[PDB]
């Protein structure tokens, strides 16, 4: 088979029909589709993509156009992970513990338990964020924790970690952006990479 | 003559002796247009194919 992580940019490259996406085969037309501009999800190469979805549903996910970043290719996981949302575990309201059992539960009602659980626990709670969130939303993540349950426990290392690399963040990556660019990337004479396969 | 004035008269009078135009819809509705524009209809081939692509162009 054609095995390439970069297989989609082909179907996105070619000035014809001649190679399409299996997955988007006769979904829509280009009249029908809601196009929107987005960013990638999966890793932290940020590419600029144009999210195209009919009848609420996204259909597929272009390589867009940001030179620089992404000049305009994708990955297979970007350009096509994108039915996460919609294979139906997505949780569709608050749900609530009850007898053992996960419970579908109001707004009103999960938010009152939600508070007076962690009012209870006050400063015993830690908080992991995880890493698929928006600089927005880990921002609120750690306000929450700072204030809301006056701790310090966040971390959003869902992964493999250790305490030297928190240190190494605060000292050289917290804080510092527009360093290293993909343009200077691509003039470096020299390029070493340590525990990284591009 | 003044007569001219009253035309109108004639008018109403004569057409109530003329017979009525109105079509009998619905019991005998009126021939519209071969032309006209109404309900679209999906075809199909002699061999009962359906002929739509599914191209979405209409
Ligand atoms: S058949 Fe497809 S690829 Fe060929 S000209 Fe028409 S739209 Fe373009
Ligand atoms: S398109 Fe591919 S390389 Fe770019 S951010 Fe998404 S997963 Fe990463
Ligand atoms: S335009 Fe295409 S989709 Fe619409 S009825 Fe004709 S063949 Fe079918």
């Amino acid at each position: 088979p054609f095995q390439s992580y970069f297989s989609g940019n082909t179907v996105q490259i070619c000035p014809v029909g001649a190679l399409t996406g299996t997955a988007y085969r006769f979904r829509a037309r280009p009249f029908d589709l809601v196009s929107s501009p987005s960013v990638c999800e999966h890793c932290a190469s940020g590419c600029a993509q144009r999210t195209d979805h009919r009848r609420g549903k996204v259909l597929r996910r272009l390589a867009g156009d940001e030179p620089e970043v992404n000049e305009e290719w994708n990955c297979d996981k970007g350009r096509w992970a994108f039915t996460y949302a919609t294979v139906g575990d997505r949780i569709t309201t608050p749900m609530l513990r009850d007898g053992g059992v996960l419970r579908p539960a109001s707004w009103s009602e999960a938010l009152t338990v939600a508070a007076a659980g962690l009012l209870t626990a006050a400063g015993s709670t830690g908080v992991l964020v995880g890493g698929r969130c928006t600089v927005e939303d880990a921002y609120a993540y750690a306000k929450f924790a700072r204030m809301v349950l006056n701790t310090n426990d966040v971390d959003f290392r869902a992964r493999p970690h250790s305490a030297e690399e928190a240190e190494f963040l605060a000292a050289h990556v917290a804080g510092q952006t527009m360093g290293l660019r993909y343009a200077e990337l691509e003039n470096a004479p020299t390029v070493l990479l340590a525990g990284f396969e591009p | 003559k003044f007569l001219d004035a009253l035309a109108g008269f004639a008018v109403t009078l004569g057409s109530m002796f003329k017979k009525p135009i109105t079509e009998g819809y619905p019991e005998k509705p009126g021939p519209v247009a071969p032309r006209y524009h109404g309900r679209h209809q999906l075809n199909r081939y002699p061999d009962g194919l359906e002929k739509c692509i599914g191209c979405e162009l209409c």
